[PDB]
DNA sequence: TTTTTTTTATGTACTCGTAGTGTCTGC
DNA sequence: GCAGACACTACGAGTACATA
């Protein structure tokens, strides 16, 4: 957690629309991750809960601020899975909607803020609905997606959105390479990859993401051209699959752009590798191969518990049959 | 720590010691939230327990030679020890490498004990109305609805009962949403309007709280803090937020339809019926005829039951159905010599009050039309 | 409930809802004449209104001067259900009470008489996440309840239903809202509520609502935080994420003449200007949808086409229908598979990838 | 006087008035005059048909005055409070409610005792798939050897999930699902003891409606009534329903197959003007195509309900092949499947048939 | 008048009353007539095979006057006691009913006590699978060091619901479901030794569909004699069946694979006449296909799970060739995949059909 | 010999251990 | 008068199982 400058706009657009009465009380943010979700939500509640003498900043010395920072108040609500567990399970959504029924301890407002709003289960987010619909006069929710469509439609209704733009891609570099020390066109990279969103991009740098990025071109430089997709299971095969799956999309997609001669291309860090994607690979080929690249992605973040020691293993037993020639690619079909 | 050297008689010791225990029990949420502290200032010891949402402070006076500390035991232990001792035999309690020593005659036992420090205390809040009233009067004031409120539901905050205080006198009302019990009775004082609620097992401490007709209880009401002074007994606890319904509102505007009966002659009437009644839908059916009222009762297995009793009514037939262990609770606590119903319609709520005094009233309603 | 529209703006009396002839119709029809039931089940799409519908019904059932169509108004027993203050009705999101055990104490106190009023209403909210046991609990209740007792249920889908329960109810399909009504609807609250609008940017919040009215309130109510505390057509549009320029038409132009390198570069040139993908795509669907219906005859160019007629016309005499059908079907494809992609700007880029491949 | 259901003011309370069903009922009221009394009967069928109603009545005929009677002799006095619900002895038990096993338990415990005034104690269990397995393995002796004077109706909607172990030792009746015209003659006697006015047409389309249940059936002509202004007419039942009656889609299906888009458009604007719903239109349209390829296959496969069409029908069985009949169907299905995705449902349904005119093979579109 | 229904006053009340089964009885009948008998016998079968009536009997020879013999004399005071309800030392306790170990204490203390009329204290427990762990513990505790002078009998459906150290201390009796011959035969000298005539046909019919118990085919005996006016007559045990047919998977692929157009029809209007999930309908006619097309490969694919339409799906699987299969399954597959988004559901899987039926013939 | 073992979100029962309450008696 | 003695009712947990 930490502040961003580009979010100063809309925070104080938003608190300035809260101190008048006039704020939606369900508040959806599409900010990206790593961009300022958490970080705005954080500072909306600090300043709703808590006293407002000094206007839209924090009254660090009032009890409030002193419970926030503390992490213990009780009229701040945080919808999170467990430790042990990935979704947000319709329990913890029931039980705090039995607690909001509760006049607030402090006097004060209440707020109920969900970590993810796409982590609901059904259930959850139809449990949600009434107290979303009909809330406590002294209460107030905020929900974080990246993508407000993923959620129930009935839900996403009774919410009002708000949108975070992605910062030009000239600031975001220039605002990235000011703590992070890499090359230019690594870092364009690594912005590109995380949709523009800083933090993300500052992610793949200051965590161990950037090893497993080049240990997979490394792979693929080795595989692509002797056609053994194989051996690329050690390098897909982790906690972070889908991550390494989407890089291994945008190479795909870079390959096929450049194939048209795009002006620009989402992998530039590395031309050569995807100018060997180019030309070792019918452009027919790498569509099927990106296709079902992003199909198995998308089984492997839908469905829970899969092992994707065999997804993995299937996709790239089905690419090893695909660059065998006279095999009928797929079809992408409804 | 000290030493304490505390010497107390078994005779000023184990009712205090009784009460302050009462509100603990069974097994806490985690360790030393079940346990007591004893602390002796200038010749006087409190003995002190809580709950965290409760506690129970008991000062009593020593003569003996100790020093000013406070120390913590575990609350049945030291409960039982001190009980069953020979009686007018002194208790000498002293504190050595992190553990108590009690002796009395050349009987020693040593007790685990905790840091003062360990034992937290409850909220503060000043200025809290005070109120000065009998011990037996607010005891018959719950009385007359402690089984009223509603226990471990999810509505309102039923789980206790509600305190209104107006003019000059002090009212008292509970409820579960099919059943409504009122009790209201002027005290003696010029007092504000209040309305607060005090939790159930606040409610059953405050009936523990009470004994003998000697010195006048005192309660300190505030809004999240009460308190309760019976001589050197001192007694706090924490309150609940939420409201009651109106308990005016509740009550019938329209008691056109009136009876009058024994007391005790309908408690049994009802008792009896009860038996052949449905197990889980206690529910009696009454027919309302000039100086007569006729109970009937059906249950799966049949066995239909009737019964008949003699009353003051002049009318035409209501035929009421309500539950039975309502009425039965009802007629329980009132220990009067003739009883008031009073019926509006055939689905409207019936009301029970004593013939003789209108300091408490009861709605009840129906069940099946 | 400060500024908070589609909450303190909810329907007071039959007169004030908007459309629902139909549903309106048939119930002020069985309120007037002794045809009442003992289970409505009011379903549609979100934001369409169940809830308040099945509200008016109740304050129409439980008013003192009776069963009556059009509810009283001012009196106690309707300002109570408004307020919630209401003791003859219970209303239940289902959706939190999903224990059968909830079910089964609710079903122990049905035999109860209603404190005031003629009945006992229950009012169960999102029906259909009522656990199996809890609708088998319902099933012998609403087959035959007490006379005294009504039952009024709306759901967001009736399938999830078990087929019983529908058996038991009427069935009342609330239809979504067109956008007359929704525009219709939306400008009479803007009149009563005193605030800047403009008749386009009424037009484009209608649009985007797709026919649900709750919708519609909650981006009147975006626009409004936005901008400078009006509608306006430009925060509207901005906010929105429309398009109104010929950055469609050009992208469907070079997708057809393959031209790969400007096709990239148009989207690169959105996503610089930030354009919503949806949107985008939804427009690319319309011009080939203008295309196919010009194919059958040259006045179904929508109304003048704005002023690039020629385009479209060229573009028409130019494609077989054959071309333009597999473009559709793969520019609707890409849109369904839009949310489950990594980001939107790929997603998109996978759909003109795979609209390209087809020797155009 | 007053305005009730008619889904319960209209249960049957004789075997003389039960529609339909002729399997059980003869087989009912067979059993009962031959004396052949099973302690254990099982309705199973769809939801609306009579399983209840059926158990009600077998009640009356076992428990009535004059003794095992077949046909309950009118409304003797043990046969007044089974229609009013309040009887002694028929213990209507709500398994849905009662599902927990220490309620099996005190149902069982007191099996024995005797009947307070019928010859049995009649133990009505609605919805008998519901009860927890160890309610089912509680009651499973009691249903192998129960007293003389005890017998046991079970009433559910799927027999399969009941432990075999029970299917086994009882009866089993299985209700099937009303025809049409069971349906449309009790609802043309309903309507005629109402004193309503109604249509022929509107009538057909409530049994058409309602699959082959009655209580649903009974229910869509109460909203009916309901809509019209207390008459069934073929302008509310078409309302209510949103259906195409059968004229508008089949013009839609004759101008499709005939390649001329322009009437296509001009019946899509009309219909637009009916202010129907469009994936109506299109289900409609598809239900037409499957009706035509039925009779393509078999010569005689159209009901009564459609005749008022069915010579046109007959053209296109004799105009197009089975071949395009399939390919029209795949196309619009498709359409079906991508309608809730286009940019409007109009415009979505627009598109759908101008590709099913786009790739005609037989009238394409020119190049 | 009382005419008792016959699943009751048709049980068996000595040995040579029970059919089939003879490797249990043979080996009860050595047991008793010499020495050799076990501390616990515990009875297996499927859903009214014989295990009570089994076990009563057994019980019935452990106490007769007579002795410990294989045949009960049926005529002692003991014999027409234990026939009825009553009796003192057999005791009949429904497991199923007082699963509690509270309850069960209070029955599992009498061992203590002697027999008062016969040589044995007989507990006869019947659904045994039932009771929870502590009185599983508890039954154990008494079997450990069982009492010379009492003997358990326990009957069940599930054996493997118990827990494995009780099952090693009973000697457990597994019964053969009940082949269609010895259903035939019983049926024709149950229905003889009364007055209902009948045709083979019918009682063919009748064994084919009770699936291999005399408790189904009894039942649907009383059911066929109510609907047949007193004379068991083929058609009207046809028409019932046809009301209670449930197998229409199997039917609806013959009639598909033979492509037979108005069969199909017929069969779907049957399948409509009674609720089916369509869905449920598709996809297990799908595994139907996908067990075929396993077959082709080897006759051992075929398990013992669907034993009783083995006959007609080998069949199928022999005259029909792997690739016709193979097709009718991916045209059903899609269909089903397409299924939701139809007119109907009978409307769209009526239409697969039609698909699947317009290739190979006609 | 040998060690080897898996999706989950949610809900529904059943059965035993143990606390909290009532009452009722011979204390 | 009073524990205390059951006697009973409720609740948690361990466990089984259903559905999707
Ligand atoms: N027909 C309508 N007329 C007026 N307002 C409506 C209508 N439908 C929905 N709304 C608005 O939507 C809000 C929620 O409506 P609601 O009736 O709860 O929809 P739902 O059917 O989905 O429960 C209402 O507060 C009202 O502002
Ligand atoms: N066979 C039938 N004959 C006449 N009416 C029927 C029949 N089946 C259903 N109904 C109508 O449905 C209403 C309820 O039927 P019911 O027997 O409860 O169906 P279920 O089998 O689902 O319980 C009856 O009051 C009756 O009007
Ligand atoms: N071996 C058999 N001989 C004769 N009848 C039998 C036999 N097995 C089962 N039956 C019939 O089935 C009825 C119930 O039999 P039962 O022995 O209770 O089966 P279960 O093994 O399931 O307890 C008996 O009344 C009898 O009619
Ligand atoms: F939001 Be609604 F109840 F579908
Ligand atoms: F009993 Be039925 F399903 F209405
Ligand atoms: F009585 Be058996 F086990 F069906
Ligand atoms: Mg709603
Ligand atoms: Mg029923
Ligand atoms: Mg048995
Ligand atoms: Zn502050
Ligand atoms: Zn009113
Ligand atoms: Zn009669
Ligand atoms: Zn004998």
């Amino acid at each position: 957690m930490r502040w961003y400058p580009w979010l100063r706009p809309d925070f104080e657009k938003l608190v300035a629309s809260y101190q008048a009465g006039r704020g939606h009380h369900a508040l959806l943010i599409q900010a990206l991750p790593g961009m300022g979700d958490d970080a705005l939500i954080y500072a909306l509640s600090r300043y709703l809960l808590c006293q407002q003498p000094q206007g839209h900043k924090s009254c660090g010395h009032c009890r409030g601020c002193q419970l926030m920072q503390a992490g213990t108040h009780p009229d701040y609500y945080t919808l999170a899975p467990e430790k042990g567990k990935n979704t947000l399970g319709v329990d913890a959504v029931r039980e705090v909607t039995e607690k909001l029924n509760e006049h607030a301890r402090l006097g004060g407002a209440k707020v109920v803020w969900v970590t993810d709003a796409a982590l609901l289960t059904d259930a959850a987010a139809n449990a949600l609905l009434k107290t979303l619909e009909e809330p406590p006069a002294e209460t107030w929710f905020f929900l974080a997606t990246r993508e407000p469509e993923r959620l129930l439609a009935t839900l996403r209704s009774r919410c009002r959105l708000h949108y975070l733009a992605p910062p030009p891609e000239q600031y975001a570099v220039t605002w990235l390479s000011r703590e992070v020390t890499m090359s230019q066109d690594a870092l364009l990279a690594a912005l590109r990859l995380s949709a523009g969103s800083p933090g993300a991009a500052l992610a793949l740098f200051q965590g161990d993401n950037w090893q497993a990025r080049e240990t997979l071109c490394q792979a693929l430089a080795y595989s692509v051209p002797s056609g053994d997709w194989y051996s690329l299971l050690a390098a897909l095969n982790h906690e972070q699959a889908p991550a390494r799956l989407h890089w291994l999309a945008t190479l795909l997609m870079d390959a096929l752009k450049r194939h048209h001669g795009a002006a620009q291309v989402t992998n530039v860090d590395v031309p050569g590798l995807v100018a060997e994607l180019a030309n070792h690979l019918s452009p027919s080929r790498l569509q099927a191969i990106l296709g079902d690249v992003c199909h198995i992605r998308e089984q492997l973040m839908s469905v829970t518990g899969i092992n994707r020691e065999l997804l993995i293993t299937d996709l790239l037993l089905r690419i090893e049959h695909y660059l065998q020639p006279g095999v009928v690619l797929p079809v992408p079909h409804l | 720590g000290p030493h304490m050297k505390f010497t107390v008689e078994r005779e000023h010791l184990l009712k205090p010691l009784q009460q302050v225990s009462g509100p603990l029990g069974g097994r806490p949420t985690l360790p030393i939230l079940g346990n007591l502290l004893l602390q002796v200032a200038d010749g006087t010891l409190s003995l002190t327990g809580t709950d965290l949402e409760m506690e129970m402070v008991a000062r009593v006076a020593l003569v003996q030679p100790h020093e000013p500390g406070a120390t913590t035991v575990p609350a049945r232990k030291f409960f039982d020890i001190c009980r069953g001792l020979p009686e007018g035999a002194e208790i000498a309690v002293q504190l050595e490498g992190e553990r108590m020593l009690v002796r009395s005659g050349r009987s020693r036992f040593s007790l685990s004990t905790l840091p003062a420090a360990d034992f937290p205390n409850l909220d503060d809040w000043q200025s809290e109305v005070e109120f000065t009233l009998p011990q037996a009067t607010m005891k018959r004031l719950i009385e007359a609805t402690q089984f009223s409120m509603a226990h471990q539901d999810v509505r309102y905050y039923l789980n206790g009962m509600l305190f209104e205080t107006e003019g000059e006198e002090l009212r008292t009302v509970a409820t579960d949403g099919h059943r409504l019990a009122v009790c209201s009775m002027p005290i003696g004082q010029s007092l504000p309007s209040h309305s607060v609620i005090v939790p159930r097992k606040g409610v059953i401490e405050l009936m523990r709280m009470l004994d003998g007709g000697d010195n006048p209880l005192r309660v300190q009401i505030g809004s999240n803090n009460i308190r309760a002074h019976v001589g050197d007994f001192i007694f706090t606890s924490k309150l609940v937020d939420g409201r009651f319904p109106d308990y005016r509102r509740v009550l019938p505007k329209n008691p056109d339809k009136h009876l009058e009966a024994g007391c005790d002659l309908l408690k049994q009437a009802f008792a009896r019926a009860a038996i052949l009644s449905n197990e889980k839908f206690r529910g009696v059916r009454l027919y309302v005829s000039e100086n007569q009222l006729k109970i009937t009762a059906n249950n799966p297995e049949q066995e239909e039951a009737e019964e008949i009793l003699d009353v003051t009514y002049s009318g035409a037939e209501m035929e009421i159905g309500f539950n039975v262990s309502y009425v039965l609770d009802v007629l329980n606590a009132l220990k009067c010599e003739n009883v008031r119903m009073m019926l509006t319609d055939s689905v409207s709520s019936v009301q029970i009050e004593d013939a003789a005094s209108q300091s408490a009233a009861y709605v009840v309603m129906p069940m099946r039309l | 409930s400060y500024q908070v529209l589609a909450r303190k703006w909810r329907p007071q009396t039959f007169a004030d809802v908007v459309g629902q002839e139909h549903v309106l119709t048939a119930l002020a029809n069985g309120l007037s004449l002794g045809r009442i039931h003992h289970a409505y089940l009011f379903s549609g799409t979100r934001g369409v209104g169940k809830t308040s519908i099945a509200r008016l019904l109740a304050k129409g059932l439980n008013c003192e001067t009776g069963i009556t169509a059009t509810p009283c108004g001012v009196c106690d027993n309707c300002r109570e259900i408004e307020q919630g203050r209401f003791v003859d009705l219970i209303e239940i999101d289902a959706a939190s009470r999903t224990k059968v055990e909830d079910t089964r104490d609710l079903l122990d106190n049905v035999q109860y008489a209603p404190a005031r009023g003629r009945f006992k209403v229950y009012l169960i909210d999102e029906v259909h996440m009522l656990s199996r046991h809890s609708f088998n609990a319902l099933l012998k209740t609403l087959e035959e309840p007490p006379e005294h007792v009504k039952f009024l249920l709306a759901t967001t889908d009736p399938q999830k239903l078990p087929v019983t329960i529908l058996s038991r109810c009427l069935q009342f399909h609330l239809k979504a809202l067109d956008v007359e009504q929704i525009r219709h609807q939306l400008e009479h609250i803007l009149n009563e509520e005193h605030i800047a609008h403009e008749p386009r940017a009424l037009q484009l919040l209608a649009r985007a609502a797709e026919g649900s009215l709750r919708d519609a309130l909650s981006l009147t109510d975006q626009a409004i935080a936005s901008g400078d505390g009006q509608v306006s057509t430009q925060a509207v549009s901005a906010m929105l994420g429309t398009l109104d320029d010929d950055q469609a038409l050009s992208l469907v132009e070079a997708m057809v003449e393959a031209n790969g390198e400007r096709v990239m570069a148009l989207i690169n040139e959105a996503a610089a200007r930030g354009i919503e993908w949806e949107a985008l795509l939804v427009e690319m669907l319309g011009l080939l949808h203008r295309i196919a219906m010009v194919q059958l005859s040259p006045a179904a160019l929508g109304n003048d086409m704005a002023a690039i007629e020629l385009r479209m016309r060229e573009l028409a005499r130019t494609i077989p229908p054959t071309d333009i059908q597999l473009y559709y079907q793969t520019l609707l494809i890409g849109r369904k598979e839009l949310p489950y992609a990594p980001d939107r700007r790929m997603g998109v880029e996978m759909t003109l990838l795979r609209a390209l491949a087809f020797h155009p």
